[PDB]
C-alpha cells in the first residue's frame, strides 16, 4: 500500500506526497520548489526553538557596560545640540 | 625606462598572446576603480566613527525595548535618537568602504591556489565585516592591526571550503597542507620524493595513515526471458506440491516479496508451532529435488 | 523508410530496442514500434539546459505526446 | 510518431516546474566515502537514487515499494536509474540576463530596447545607471 | 608604444601593489591591459595620427 | 537622487533591464516603427526595418520578452555529468559540473551578503561576479578566454 499527504509552503503553494503506510509522517517536509512546508492537518505545532544568530547588538553588549554605552549616547546628544 | 630587450619584447609577446578576449577572472580592474573614489582614515575619524556605530546601535536596541511598555519618546528626543540610529549604519557603511584595499592586498597573496581573484577578495570583505563588528577602539590599537586576523581568517577558511571539486573539511586540508609543507623539506634533505616509511617517521603517523590521507589529497581529472521463464518455472514446480506445504516454500523463500519468513513467522501466519516449518521445509525440498519436478530447470545454471 | 529505420536503430547502437525486438521474436510477439532514441532524449535535455523550451507536438499543430 | 518540434524562451515558471527540486549547496559527495551529499549538486533525492529499487539510507530495498517515499530519506524508490532524465534548478539572489541574447551581434536585448551594445555593456555589468521611469506628470508641474 | 603604455597603465592600476611580484598577478594584468588596448578606438587613432 | 528622487526611478544591473521590459510598449512601439518604415527614405529607415524583425516576434510569435531575463536557472540532470571513478585512485569529471558549483557559491554568498546588510559597492560587485558567472555556465569565450 501508500498514503498520500498534502503539505503547504510559505508562499502559498501546495504539494502531495505518497508517504509510506507503515511511518509516522512528519510535521514539517521539503517541498520540491524548495521551501519547507507544512503538513496542513496543523497537529503538534512545536516552537522549532529558533534562536536568533549572534547579532550585533550581543556582539556589542559582550565588550561594553549599560552604563558607558548610555553615556556615550548622552556625549554624541551634548555634541549635536552645539547647534 | 627607455630600455628595450628581448625580454621585454618577449614579456609584450605573452602578454598579447596569453589574453586576446578579456576574461572573468582578470577583469578585476572595474571594482578596482571604486575603491579608489573613498580616501583612507586616520586614528581619530576612524575611533569616532566607532564611537558613532556603538552609540547607533545603542539607540537602536533601547527605541526597541521602550515600544513593548509604551513610554512614547517626546518629539525631539524621538527625532534625534533616530537621527542616531541612522547615523550608526552611516559610520558603518563608511567605515567598511574606506577599508577595501587591505581586503585587496590581503588576498593578492593566496591568488591562484585554486579559487580567483575576485573570488578571495570578496570572501575578504565577508571577513573585513566581522572585523569591524568586533573591532574595539577601547584597546589604542589601530583598525588595520585587528582586522588582518580577521580577513586572513575568512581567507584560508574560504579556501579550505571552497577551493576543492570534492570537500575536504578543514581539520583534513590542514593536514593535505602539513603533507607538502613537509614533503618539501624531506625533498631538500634527502634530494628525492621519499617513501612513505620515513615520510610516517617524521610526521608521527603511521604510513598506512599517511599513505590514506595522500590519497584523500588526490585532484579530480576532466574528461533476458530465460529470467523471466526461470520465474514461470518455479511456479510449475511448485504445482507439483501441495498448496498447505507450497505456501512454506513460498514464505521461507519469499516468493514475490523477498523476506525470508523465518520458521516462526511461517507459523505465525498459518497458526502452527516452528519446528514443523522446519520440517515441511525438509519434507518439500525432498520432494522437490527429485529429477521429475525439477527436470528442465538446470538449464539455468547461472 | 520503415527497413532503413530498423537497420539504423533496432540493428545498431539502440540497446533498448535491440532487446526488445529480440524478445518479441523469441516469444512469437509482433514487433514493437521503435521512437525516441537516446541521442535525441539527451539533446532535448540538453536544450532545456539552456533555457530553450523545446517541445514535441503531434499532427499540424496538435498536443505534446510521449 | 510527433510530426513537428518547437523551441522559444523559458520562463522561470517553466524551469520551476521541470524541477524535481533545488541544489542548495554545492558539495557533490563526501571526501571519504563517494556516497552523494544531501542538497549537492549529485543530491540523491532531487535527482533520484544512484542504485534500483533503493535509498541512501537503505531503509527500502524491494521492488514492491514503486510510489513509496523513503521516511528518513526522501528519496522516491523509482523503477530505475531516473536520474538521467530528472533534473533541478536553482533560485538565485538576484536577476541574471541570458548571454545567448545579449553578447554577439546583433544584440537582441539592445534592438529590443533600441539600446545600443556598449551601452547595453554597461548597464548589465554595474558600470553606469539607467533611469527606468520619469513622472512627466508631476515634474513638469513642480 | 603599447609596451610602453601597458606599465605605465599597470603602474596605477595596481596602485603600489603588484610592482615586481611574480608574474601571475603583473603579467596577467599587462595582458588584460595589452588586450583592452588592441580594441580601443582612440588609441589606435592616435597610432594612426 | 537627492534632489528629485521622488519624481523619477533609476536602477542598474539586470534589475534595471527587467522593469525596463517590463514597462515596453510592445504594440505601440511595433506600430512606430512600422510607421517609419513607411516613412523614412535612407539609414534611418534601415535601422526600424531591421530591427523590426526582432521586436515583432515577441509580438506575432507571442511569447513575451521577459525570458530574457533568468530568475532560475535549471541544472542538467547528473548522468549527463559523469563522476565516476578511475582505476587507479582518480575521479573523471565534466568540466560544467564545476561551473555550476562556481555560481552555486556566489549565489549563496549573496544571499548572506544582503543578509547582513553590506554596503552597496560590496553587494553590486557581488551581482557583476553572478553575472559572469552564468555567463560562463551557458557560454564560455563569449567574454573571452574563460575559468
Ligand atoms: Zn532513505
Amino acid at each position: 500500500p501508500r498514503q498520500v499527504a498534502r503539505y503547504r509552503t510559505d508562499n502559498g503553494e501546495e504539494f502531495d506526497v505518497p508517504f509510506a503506510d507503515d511511518a509516522e509522517i512528519p510535521g514539517t517536509w521539503l517541498c520540491r520548489n524548495g521551501l519547507e512546508g507544512t503538513l496542513i492537518e496543523g497537529d503538534v505545532p512545536e516552537p522549532k526553538k529558533v534562536k536568533p544568530p549572534r547579532t550585533h547588538w550581543d556582539m556589542l553588549l559582550e565588550r561594553r557596560s549599560v552604563e558607558e554605552l548610555e553615556e556615550l549616547l548622552k556625549e554624541r546628544l551634548d555634541l549635536i545640540k552645539a547647534k | 625606462d627607455f630600455v628595450w630587450d628581448e625580454e621585454e619584447s618577449e614579456a609584450l609577446r605573452q602578454a598579447r598572446k596569453d589574453a586576446e578576449l578579456t576574461a572573468s577572472a582578470d577583469s578585476v580592474r572595474a571594482y578596482l576603480k571604486q575603491i579608489g573614489k573613498v580616501a583612507l582614515l586616520n586614528a581619530e575619524e576612524e575611533v569616532e566613527l566607532a564611537k558613532r556605530i556603538e552609540a547607533g546601535l545603542y539607540a537602536t536596541q533601547k527605541l526597541a525595548e521602550l515600544a513593548e511598555k509604551g513610554e512614547k519618546l517626546p518629539v525631539q528626543q524621538r527625532r534625534d535618537m533616530q537621527w542616531i540610529c541612522r547615523d550608526g549604519d552611516r559610520a558603518k557603511n563608511h567605515l567598511l568602504e574606506a577599508n577595501l584595499r587591505l581586503v585587496v592586498s590581503l588576498a593578492k597573496r593566496y591568488t591562484g591556489r585554486g579559487m580567483a581573484f575576485l573570488d578571495l577578495i570578496q570572501e575578504g570583505n565577508l571577513g573585513l565585516i566581522r572585523a569591524v563588528e568586533k573591532f574595539d577602539y577601547t584597546k589604542g590599537y589601530k583598525f588595520s592591526t585587528y582586522a588582518t586576523w580577521w580577513i586572513r581568517q575568512a581567507i584560508t577558511r574560504a579556501m579550505a571550503d571552497q577551493a576543492r571539486t570534492i570537500r575536504i573539511p578543514v581539520h583534513m586540508v590542514e593536514v593535505i597542507n602539513k603533507l607538502g609543507r613537509i614533503q618539501r623539506e624531506l625533498l631538500q634533505d634527502l634530494g628525492r620524493e621519499p617513501t612513505p616509511e620515513e615520510l610516517a617517521k617524521e610526521m608521527d603517523i603511521t604510513p598506512e595513515k599517511v599513505l590514506e590521507i595522500q590519497q584523500y589529497a588526490r585532484e579530480p581529472i576532466s574528461l533476458a526471458v530465460s529470467f523471466t521463464l526461470l520465474q514461470d518455472q518455479l511456479q510449475s514446480v511448485l504445482e507439483t506440491l501441495s498448496e498447505r506445504e507450497a505456501g512454506v516454500v513460498r514464505l521461507r523463500f519469499g516468493l514475490t516479496d523477498g523476506q525470508p519468513r523465518t520458521l516462526d513467522e511461517i507459523g505465525q501466519v498459518y497458526g502452527v508451532t516452528r519446528e514443523r516449518i522446519r520440517q515441511i521445509e525438509s519434507k518439500t525440498m525432498s520432494k522437490l529435488r527429485h529429477p521429475s519436478r525439477s527436470q528442465v530447470l538446470r538449464d539455468y545454471l547461472d | 523508410a520503415y527497413t532503413l529505420q530498423e537497420l539504423l536503430t533496432i540493428k545498431s547502437d539502440d540497446t533498448v530496442g535491440r532487446v526488445k525486438v529480440y524478445e518479441a521474436i523469441v516469444k512469437g510477439e509482433n514487433i514493437p514500434e521503435p521512437g525516441i532514441p537516446e541521442s535525441f532524449k539527451v539533446l532535448l535535455k540538453e536544450l532545456q539546459s539552456l533555457c530553450l523550451n523545446v517541445e514535441v507536438l503531434s499532427s499540424d499543430g496538435a498536443a505534446i505526446e510521449m | 510518431f510527433f510530426d513537428e518540434l518547437r523551441i522559444g524562451l523559458a520562463t522561470a515558471d517553466d524551469i520551476r516546474n521541470w524541477s524535481y527540486g533545488e541544489v542548495k549547496k554545492p558539495e557533490t559527495i563526501n571526501y571519504r566515502t563517494l556516497k552523494p551529499e544531501k542538497d549537492g549538486l549529485f543530491c540523491e533525492k532531487i535527482f533520484g537514487p544512484t542504485r534500483d529499487w533503493e535509498c541512501y539510507c537503505g531503509k527500502y530495498k524491494r521492488v514492491r515499494f514503486k510510489g513509496i517515499i523513503c521516511e528518513r530519506c526522501g528519496v522516491e524508490v523509482t523503477r530505475a536509474k531516473v536520474r538521467r532524465e530528472r533534473m533541478g534548478h536553482i533560485e538565485l539572489a538576484a536577476p541574471v540576463t541570458h548571454i545567448w541574447y545579449f553578447k554577439g551581434v546583433p544584440s537582441r536585448l539592445g534592438y529590443l530596447l533600441d539600446l545600443a551594445p556598449k551601452d547595453l555593456e554597461k548597464i548589465i555589468y554595474f558600470a553606469a545607471y539607467v533611469i527606468t521611469s520619469v513622472d512627466d506628470e508631476m515634474r513638469h508641474n513642480e | 608604444v603599447t609596451y610602453v603604455v601597458t606599465e605605465r597603465a599597470v603602474a596605477r592600476i595596481g596602485r603600489g601593489w603588484l610592482t615586481r611580484d611574480d608574474k601571475h598577478a603583473w603579467e596577467k594584468m599587462r595582458a588584460d591591459v595589452v588586450g583592452e588596448l588592441e580594441d580601443h578606438e582612440q588609441f589606435n587613432a592616435a597610432l594612426d595620427a | 537622487q537627492d534632489r528629485y528622487g521622488e519624481y523619477f526611478t533609476g536602477a542598474m544591473g539586470a534589475e534595471s533591464i527587467k522593469k525596463l521590459i517590463e514597462n515596453f510598449d510592445i504594440d505601440a512601439e511595433a506600430e512606430s516603427l512600422r510607421e517609419v518604415i513607411r516613412s523614412g527614405k535612407g539609414q534611418k529607415k534601415l535601422r526600424a526595418l531591421k530591427r523590426l524583425k526582432v521586436v515583432a516576434a515577441f509580438q506575432q510569435s507571442g511569447n513575451s520578452p521577459m525570458g530574457m531575463v533568468l530568475d532560475a536557472v535549471p541544472v542538467i540532470p547528473p548522468e549527463l555529468r559523469p563522476m565516476v571513478q578511475l582505476d587507479g585512485g582518480r575521479f573523471a569529471t565534466s568540466d560544467l559540473n564545476d561551473l555550476y558549483r562556481r555560481v552555486i557559491n556566489r549565489n549563496n554568498r549573496l544571499k548572506r551578503l544582503i543578509d547582513l546588510g553590506a554596503p552597496e559597492i560590496i553587494v553590486n560587485n557581488e551581482k557583476r561576479m553572478l553575472q559572469e558567472s552564468v555567463d560562463a555556465l551557458f557560454d564560455n569565450g563569449r567574454r573571452g578566454r574563460p575559468v
